Parts: C-alpha cells; structure tokens; sequence
C-alpha cells in the first residue's frame, strides 16, 4: 500500500460558524455549570 | 428525483466524469481551425457529468473575462485586486 | 515459511533440535507439546520480492467505472473485454507493465515481452 | 445611477437619451443595438454610456425618507 497523503482535501473538514460557536459555547456553559455547583456548595441552607 | 447529486472529495475517488454532457455523451464513424484542441469520451465507464466546468471557480475568478486566454498567476492577481476595486456595496 | 500451532492452547510453535534421531522439532513453549517439523526451512528472507502485484484482483474489479477498458483479446476465452491495473507493487523501483482481467473468464494476463509467468 | 450627462469620451448630450432608449425597448419592442441608433447614437464612446449604464437611483427611491 501507499503511504497516506495528509494533504487529500477529501481527509479535510471545515469548521463554519455553528462548530466554532458549538466550541465556544460549551466550554462557556460549563463554566456556568461550575459555578451553578459552587453556589450549591455556598448554600448551607 | 435523483437526477444530481452531492459528492464529497472522497467519494469523488470512485466515479468517472465527463467534463461536457453533448460534447463527450454520444459516438462516431471539415473541423473549425478557430477552436482549442479537446479530449475524446473514450469512457463507457461514466458515472456523472459535471454541471459546468466554469463553476470550479470562486466569487473573484468568476468576474474575470476569458480566464482561460491569461497566464495563471495573471488570474490569481485579479483575484485579489477586484476586492480593492470601488463601487456600489449595497444600495443602502 | 508457512508456519504451524501448538495445538490444545493455540500459541506459536518454536523449533528445538532433537540431536538424538538427528531431526527438527517444533516445541511449544506454553505447555508439553512437540510435533515433527514437515520441511527442513525454518526462516526465509526474500530480498527481492515478486508478490504483491496482483494485490486486490476481486471479482468485482470489472464493476470499477475508475479502471480503463482496453480491445486486448482474452489468451482462454477470447474476449475483446478488459480492465487493466499497472503492476500494483508500491515500490519506487517498478516496472509499468499492464495486467489484463477478463470481463467474461475472469483470468489475468500481461503485456510483457520478456518473461513467461503463471501469476 | 442616474444617466450621465454628456458621453465621456467626446461629450455628446446622452443625459437627455435615456427616458426615450427605455421606451424604445419596452414600447417599440426594438433590440438594444437597433434602439441606440435611434436615439442618434452613432460612436461606439456615446453608445456604451447609454448601452452599459445601471440606472441604481431607482433603487435608492424605494428607501422611503
Ligand atoms: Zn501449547
Ligand atoms: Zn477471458
Ligand atoms: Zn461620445
């Protein structure tokens, strides 16, 4: 067999806005999620 | 209605193309000297048949009048210089 | 080589010398078992390499639109019908001989006018 | 947008034109060549002012104040 070409525009993905927001938003949300766990942590209700 | 279809850069690996429908779709058994000189369809084996060959182009390329009359780099410059170029952007 | 298993446990079969009767073994090393050696071979190296040319010659082969048809009648069935592969070794040093399949015997022929192969 | 007054090229009065090429062409069912012409249009300078002109204000107009 071949060698694998790393340049085979077919082995290749674009990230358009919905991915790079999808990214983005995660990592924000789960930052909130932290912070949701921590206010909970806080309530010594 | 299955009449086209899409194909990605890996399954592009596996059909065979004819790059005009007509001029490489029906058989043979005085030739315009003007023309440029083409390929036969020599292929049984066509599986599709590209919309139009000019459509391998962008938004710039696409602006520049018989691109196919310039020297390569010739295009690429263009392809850059009528982004600099004025005019009306939008109407409002 | 073509090298045999250690029946009962399916593990590799080592070689051990039974310098008694003079012959080749082959012992297993996860357990008791012993059985004579067929061949006097062992190990073989193979430097220069003639297989891997005819690689992925399915039936198939004739139902792939990317492959070239050719007018080369068939040496057995006598068929105008083809699909022809360069010799599929990926070695920088290979020849570009053609390898004819037949669309109707399924059999492979070449175009060299050297060497009278069976394969 | 808007008819240019006068060809560039030599200055011939093509700002009056336009109005009256429109209607040769919706009205007198006259192809663009034929119409041009008609107008009086007789150098190639004075005829693609009026041929190869884009009458944009009719969309600025649309933009109500
Ligand atoms: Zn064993
Ligand atoms: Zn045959
Ligand atoms: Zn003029």
């Amino acid at each position: 067999k071949d060698q694998d070409d790393r340049d085979h525009f077919g082995k290749k993905r674009l990230d358009l806005a919905g991915p790079l927001l999808a990214q983005l938003f995660k990592t924000l949300f789960k930052k909130l999620t932290k912070d949701i766990f921590r206010y909970m942590q806080r309530t010594v209700e | 209605e299955g009449l086209v279809e899409y194909i990605d850069a890996e399954e592009e690996e596996s059909i065979l193309i004819a790059m005009q429908p007509e001029d490489l779709e029906p058989a043979e058994a005085d030739v315009d000297p003007a023309k440029r000189i083409r390929v036969s369809h020599h292929a049984t084996t066509f599986t599709h048949c590209e919309i139009h060959p000019s459509m391998i182009l962008g938004v710039a390329a696409s602006i520049i009048p018989f691109p196919d009359h310039n020297q390569s780099p010739r295009n690429t410059y263009q392809s850059a210089m009528g982004k600099q170029a004025m005019g009306v952007f939008l109407t409002n | 080589t073509t090298f045999r298993f250690c029946r009962d446990c399916n593990n590799m079969l080592y070689p051990r010398e039974d310098k008694e009767n003079n012959r080749l073994l082959f012992e297993c090393r996860t357990c008791s078992y012993v059985e004579e050696a067929g061949s006097p071979l062992v190990y073989r190296h193979e430097l220069i390499t003639n297989i891997g040319e005819t690689a992925g010659v399915v039936q198939d082969i004739g139902s792939d639109p990317t492959l070239p048809r050719s007018d080369r009648e068939c040496p057995k069935c006598h068929s105008r019908e083809n699909v022809f592969f360069q010799s599929q070794q990926r070695r920088k040093d290979t020849s570009m001989v053609l390898f004819f399949v037949c669309l109707s015997c399924s059999h492979i022929f070449t175009s060299d006018q050297k060497n009278k192969r069976t394969q | 947008m808007i008819v240019p007054v006068r060809c560039f090229s030599c200055g011939k009065v093509v700002g009056d034109k336009w109005e009256s090429y429109l209607n040769l062409l919706q009205e007198d069912e006259l192809d663009e060549g034929t119409a041009l012409s008609r107008l009086g249009l007789k150098r190639y300078c004075c005829r693609r002012m009026i041929l190869t002109h884009v009458d944009l204000i009719e969309k600025f107009l649309r933009y109500n104040p």
